[PDB]
């Protein structure tokens, strides 16, 4: 009679009703830790590590889910960390109000491809909109843009001060590691910005190392911690006793060879360390090993040699100072040559106390100027929060840089798409205009969202908001109501132009995009068949 | 077309990458491969000439059971200096081929 | 396919325009050659999509959309699609019938 | 048995004023364990740990760490005095009794429908004017006094259990930072973890208790032959073994002839009397591995009047290195003159307890030195061990940073009153949460006489009203009377390091701990 399967069927609207408790589970988690005022989270795990932390990534990600649409909203934020970098609880908030939207339209027993159909005409015309309703680019606002685009990232997290102390550390960062390429692109690598953390004094203290700041010690301790006008060697190799290969064995037939192949081992070893550090080097960077023989070649010269470096961290290295990662001998049939030229230079190679650890900063490093921020907190929950504050704040500035163009934050796009959109669906709507018209009041909850977490009036404020947008759109007097967002320190609508709240462009399109398509895939599980779990057989 | 009935599906490779929407879909006649450059210091050639290369660029060794014996104090040299002379011999025969 | 360093010759070799690392801003990076001399019968289908599910999807969608250029390779001919062969088989073997 | 349809199982979800007001009640709970331990009349803590030892302490850090919680917002609490314990020596117990306090004062607005962001950006305006006022405060420090240095060290030990021993802890903590503050290159540096050991002994009294010119380590000498007293030996410090072992290949030999197996045993004889005579080209006297030392190398060294120690251990060779002056070399056969520990004094082999213990001491100009306790147990040497490292780690912070804070709760007034004069111009939200940070302060001088059992209400009335006048400011509690005694007249004095690191962490606990609005517990990780 009915399917002899032996897991579990579910038809009508019953996963339809499901999904949508699916992603309102997701949803009413992270509207708590939105905008200015969100407030962080508690992250405990069953071993008893605690993460306490804010980002849309880092809660949904260690967060364990069972049901499959829950798990589309998981990396949905996923997606948002490699492609823009701050936009991630955000876009968990549009995609599963698109679904709560789009539930009450099937409900009317209104087919569900017509409120696909219906959002891609929205989508697109957002995307559209956002791009011919821009204030200006980066030329106009200079340096001023980068910073009130920093501010309006920390400013739901915990380094949001008043002050511009960590703004400043930012803009500073990216723009010392301008790296070009080839067409004209001037390319900013934000990962190669080493963020350390340190359990020191207060936020206050967090320094701007330009250069780099290995997490490395020296080792032994005869080296000289400090060296003036160092000449860094990057080089991958373990420096260890000479070990012969697997194809390679030692079968002595005299036993008076057996002390000079015994020497031997330690004479070819010692035979590189000799060639390496009469060229002038006095910091050797390592990713092998450093046995204790070798060490003693460095102290007795006066040189600084560090051991079991990463690979990641070498490459940020040898690329800042000039120099050259060599991996072993070269240079057509040379028995010992290193290529003396192609040595990195330093101004200051410095291990500095940095409470209770040891670490290595090299200063300026002669050729390209890096930068590395080391972030100084209360304790370990906190300096865990500042690098994925610091993360999400470089990668605000990245984008502004490569795309000069910035919207105005704080619920001032949602306003202004939430009207538009309302009279695009009634020009070319017939039957897909009631999927556009809750297009509209989908992208309502992102300044619904700010005046719920800060207590302030919900159904009024933000009514006050579409009322300068409405007004912006059908009275052709040059308003300038475009930038009309919200004070959540006050509780009115203020100009987002002369406060200062700037978000970058692709922070809201690429949400736009990414929520759109993920409200698509969970729209059509009108059918779900649940197979049973097979683990024992 | 007009030569043939029959078309293969399995000349027509299909790369599934995680990332941006379907509007980035490409149709790129070339070849896409998901494998990583080592070293990745230049991931860029013009003109570029590619071949194929199923020989392996290390250590002299045979299908046969094969061991170096050392009984010799400058036997440890004529071992390590003569496989950088092995393959140095295999990069520039390649090199110059251009 | 060269095997052997002896036969690795110029006439063994490919032709590129250009062979770079196309460095995505998701997940990861790919290889991408552009432009080859004498292209053989083989095509790249690069699919892009937000989340994992919708991959599978589109990689299912486009083969379906292969075989059905596929089909008329094969066979020249196609019909008026949406019910409307079905109709017609029902009302020809309804006339066959009597 | 069909499963249940749920989403997120197995976890919990908390969230509204239950989480607010839940992690108050979490940091007045720790505030309220360690709040008999802050006054000079504090009394021990004995504890009891999962190995089977007994930690019988007073000092802040060592309760909290012996502490296993199961709330989420107490863990922080316990890494915050982590992390005092590692900046400053004395910056513990002050911090939790703070960071609950100002957490106190902040439950009571999040009753009024006031967001925890209001409160946090009142704190932070707050912790902006608590570091200028303590460096207005201030007093530059004459580091080159040795009185002056005395009377610090004794204000961080009064409070601690080596207070009855002031006179002696005070000289043994002075003597270890200036021995071990080395400077070779432009930078200066103070190691008193690895250089300035602090080894203790079972027996004797604390009163013979001294800081040794050289280092000392439990090691016999390998030879009875070899000398247990030398007067100024030549020390060779080596790293790798004086033994023959298997070489780093796949080494085998093909013993075909008769005469080819007693040469290779003569062969390793003759490998060890090689690296022996490259040794005695120096004319050393004393020679000290970390590896074994074989008997052939034991022989060559017993005739050429060389006394040898075997098995010392990595950390204390580096230690010896800074006192004798000594290179740690690894090859016996690239030994140099300049890697000869010349200098050193008298060298004995000297027994404590039915246990040898080898004496390198009498430098000359030692750059690292050994601390030699000796008391009734090891319980209560545990105590000076960490009263020592609260005691040396206070007189880095005034040779880094020569500037004091009146404490004894004449830091805290001093504040309390810059603060509410200031949040007279504040006229806003803001400025009721800016006078609870003055009053939160309040605490520290609440501690003091609540621990000596003096009045909290007709004291505090007077000591607030001393603080009125902005001519005397330094008046504090004095918690061996309990009456109100300036603090030029006692010598209490607090380094600047120690109450810049306490009002920072104090504040920031608060930051942390009050945007905290939700808690998930339950779900695994890799
Ligand atoms: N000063 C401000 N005024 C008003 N709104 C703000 C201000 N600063 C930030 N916001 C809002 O807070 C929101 C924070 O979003 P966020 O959680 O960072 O997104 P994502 O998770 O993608 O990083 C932004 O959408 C922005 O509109
Ligand atoms: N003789 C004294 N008179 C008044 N107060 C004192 C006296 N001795 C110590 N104190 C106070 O006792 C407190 C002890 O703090 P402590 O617990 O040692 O801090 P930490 O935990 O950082 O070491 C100090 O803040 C100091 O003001
Ligand atoms: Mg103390």
């Amino acid at each position: 009679g009915p399917l002899s399967v032996f897991g579990d069927r579910s038809t009508g609207e019953t996963i339809r009703s499901q999904n949508v408790m699916a992603a309102a589970s997701i949803a009413n988690i992270v509207k708590s830790s939105l905008g200015p005022v969100g407030l962080d989270k508690m992250l405990v795990d069953d071993i008893g590590d605690v993460t306490i932390t804010n980002d849309g990534a880092t809660i949904l990600k260690l967060l364990e889910v069972e049901h499959p649409a829950a798990k589309v909203l998981c990396e949905l934020a996923d997606l948002q960390d490699k492609e823009v970098g701050d936009g991630t609880t955000s876009v968990v908030i549009i995609a599963a109000e698109l679904l709560k939207n789009a539930d009450e339209l099937v409900k009317q027993k209104i087919h569900p491809t017509s409120v696909i159909s219906g959002y891609r005409l929205a989508c697109k015309e957002a995307v559209r909109y956002i791009n011919e309703n821009l204030i200006v680019n980066t030329d106009e606002l200079g340096r001023d843009c980068l910073i009130n685009a920093a501010k309006t990232s920390m400013s739901s997290k915990i380094i949001g001060i008043n002050g511009d102390f960590f703004a400043n550390m930012v803009v500073d960062a990216v723009l010392a590691i301008k790296y070009t390429d080839i067409r004209g692109q001037p390319r900013y690598p934000v990962n190669s910005v080493n963020i350390l953390k340190a359990h020191g004094r207060s936020q206050m203290e967090s320094m701007l190392i330009s250069g780099y700041a290995l997490n490395c010690v020296v080792g032994s301790q005869g080296m000289p911690k400090r060296i003036v006008n160092a000449k860094i060697a990057c080089l991958d190799f373990s420096l260890q006793k000479t070990k012969m290969k697997l194809g390679v064995q030692v079968v002595i037939t005299d036993p008076e060879k057996l002390d000079q192949i015994r020497q031997r081992e330690s004479d070819i070893t010692k035979e590189r360390i000799q060639k390496i550090l009469a060229t002038g080097a006095n910091v050797i960077l390592t990713t092998g090993g450093i046995d204790d023989m070798c060490l003693k070649y460095f102290v007795e010269a006066g040189a600084m040699a560090v051991r079991r470096v990463l690979k990641r961290d070498l490459k940020r290295i040898a690329k800042a100072s000039g120099a050259t990662i060599l991996s072993t001998l070269a240079n057509l049939e040379g028995e010992e040559t290193f290529e003396a030229a192609m040595l990195g230079q330093a101004e200051e190679v410095v291990q500095e106390r940095i409470c209770d650890d040891e670490l290595i900063l090299i200063k300026n490093t002669k050729a390209r100027t890096s930068a590395s921020i080391i972030l100084r907190g209360a304790n370990d929950f906190m300096c865990d929060e500042m690098e994925r504050s610091l993360h999400d704040a470089l990668c605000v500035v990245k984008r502004v840089l490569e795309s000069k163009s910035v919207v105005p934050g704080g619920g001032a796009v949602e306003a202004a798409l939430s009207i538009y959109l309302e009279n695009y669906a009634t020009s070319m709507g017939s039957r897909e205009q009631l999927a556009i018209a809750e297009f509209a009041r989908s992208l309502l909850v992102i300044p619904n969202t700010l005046a719920v977490n800060a207590a302030q009036d919900s159904t009024d404020l933000v009514a006050k908001l579409r009322a300068f947008h409405n007004e912006a759109q059908v009275n052709p007097e040059r308003k300038n109501l475009k930038w009309i967002g919200l004070d959540l320190s006050n509780g009115k609508p203020r100009d987002n132009k002369q406060a200062g709240v700037f978000e970058p462009t692709i922070v809201k399109v690429k949400s736009l995009k990414f929520a759109t398509e993920a409200a698509i895939t969970i729209l059509r599980i009108d059918d779900l068949i649940k197979l049973h779990p097979e683990s024992k057989d | 077309p007009a030569t043939a009935t029959s078309v293969d599906l399995r000349d027509i490779k299909i790369v599934k990458k995680l990332g941006g929407t379907i509007d980035d879909c490409e149709l790129v006649e070339g070849l896409v491969l998901t494998q990583k450059v080592s070293n990745s210091g230049i991931t860029r050639v013009e003109k570029a000439k590619i071949g194929l290369i199923q020989f392996c660029l290390s250590a002299p060794k045979t299908d046969m059971d094969n061991q170096i014996v050392v009984s010799d104090y400058a036997q440890m040299d004529r071992v390590l200096r003569e496989e950088r002379a092995y393959i140095l011999n295999l990069v520039k025969q390649i090199k110059k081929t251009g | 396919p060269v095997a052997h360093i002896d036969q690795f010759t110029a006439d063994m070799l490919g032709s590129a325009e250009l062979a770079e690392e196309v460095n995505l801003n998701g997940s990861g990076k790919l290889l991408k050659i552009t432009g080859c001399a004498s292209p053989g019968k083989t095509v790249t289908i690069v699919v892009r999509g937000s989340n994992k599910l919708v991959i599978e999807e589109a990689e299912r969608s486009i083969h379906d959309a292969l075989c059905v250029i596929r089909c008329l390779v094969k066979k020249r001919a196609l019909i008026a699609g949406g019910g409307a062969p079905e109709i017609e088989l029902a009302l020809r073997l309804t006339e066959y019938s009597r | 048995h069909r499963p249940v349809l749920v989403l997120s199982q197995n976890t919990k979800r908390e969230s509204g004023r239950k989480v607010q007001s839940g992690n108050i009640n979490a940091a007045k709970t720790i505030a309220d364990i360690i709040r008999t331990c802050l006054g000079p009349k504090s009394m021990m803590k004995m504890l009891l740990d999962p190995m089977g030892g007994i930690v019988m302490t007073n000092d802040g850090n060592a309760i909290l760490r012996e502490i296993q919680v199961q709330h989420p917002a107490a863990k922080s609490m316990i890494e915050i005095s982590r992390t005092q314990d590692e900046e400053v020596g004395d910056g513990t117990t002050s911090v939790i009794i703070l960071a609950g306090e100002m957490l106190s004062v902040a439950e009571h607005f999040l009753e009024q429908q006031m967001h925890p962001t209001v409160v946090i950006s009142a704190y932070r305006k707050a912790l902006d004017d608590m570091i200028s006022t303590l460096k207005k405060i201030s007093i530059p420090v004459d580091i080159s006094d040795s009185d002056m240095m005395l009377n610090i060290i004794n204000s961080s030990i009064t409070t601690k259990a080596i207070s009855r021993w002031s006179s002696l802890a005070c000289n043994i903590a002075l003597d270890a930072v200036k021995m071990v503050q080395f400077e070779e290159n432009g930078r200066k540096e103070i190691d008193i973890k690895k250089y300035a050991r602090v080894e203790k002994i079972p027996g004797g009294i604390i009163e013979d208790s001294c800081v040794l010119r050289g280092v000392m380590i439990n090691k016999d000498v390998t030879h009875p032959r070899m000398r247990r007293y030398i007067k100024n030996p030549r020390i060779v410090l080596l790293d790798s073994s004086l033994e023959y072992k298997k070489g780093e290949s796949q080494t085998d030999i093909e013993i075909t002839r008769e005469e080819d197996f007693t040469r290779i045993l003569q062969m390793e004889e003759e490998y060890i009397q090689q690296l022996c005579e490259d040794i005695i080209q120096l004319k050393p006297d004393v020679v000290i591995t970390e590896k074994g030392i074989s008997d052939l190398a034991q022989h060559y060294l017993m005739r050429a009047n060389i006394t040898a120690i075997r098995r010392v251990r990595k950390t204390d060779n580096n230690r010896i290195a800074r006192a004798c002056g000594a290179r740690i070399v690894s090859r016996p056969e690239e030994l140099r003159e300049d890697d000869v520990g010349t200098g050193a004094g008298l060298l004995e082999i000297k027994k404590i307890g039915d246990e040898y213990f080898t004496f390198i001491t009498d430098c000359k100009d030692p750059k690292a030195c050994t601390i030699l306790l000796r008391g009734a147990s090891k319980e209560i040497l545990s105590e000076v061990e960490r009263n020592l490292q609260d005691a040396m780690q206070v007189c880095r912070n005034v040779l880094l940073d020569p500037q004091l804070v009146p404490g004894g709760g004449a830091s805290e007034m001093a504040v309390a009153h810059a603060l509410t004069e200031k949040s007279k111009a504040m006229t806003g939200v803001e400025q009721w949460p800016y006078r609870a940070v003055a009053q939160a302060l309040e605490v520290i001088p609440r501690t003091l006489i609540q621990n000596c059992g003096a009045s909290t209400i007709r004291l505090l009335t007077s000591l607030r009203a001393k603080h009125t006048q902005e001519n005397c400011e330094t008046w504090g509690v004095n918690g061996e009377t309990g009456t109100l005694v300036d603090m030029k007249e006692l010598g209490i004095w607090e380094p600047l390091a120690v109450k810049l690191q306490t009002y920072k962490t104090a504040v920031e606990t608060a930051v942390l701990l009050l945007r905290i609005d939700d808690i998930v517990s339950g779900h695994k990780k890799k």
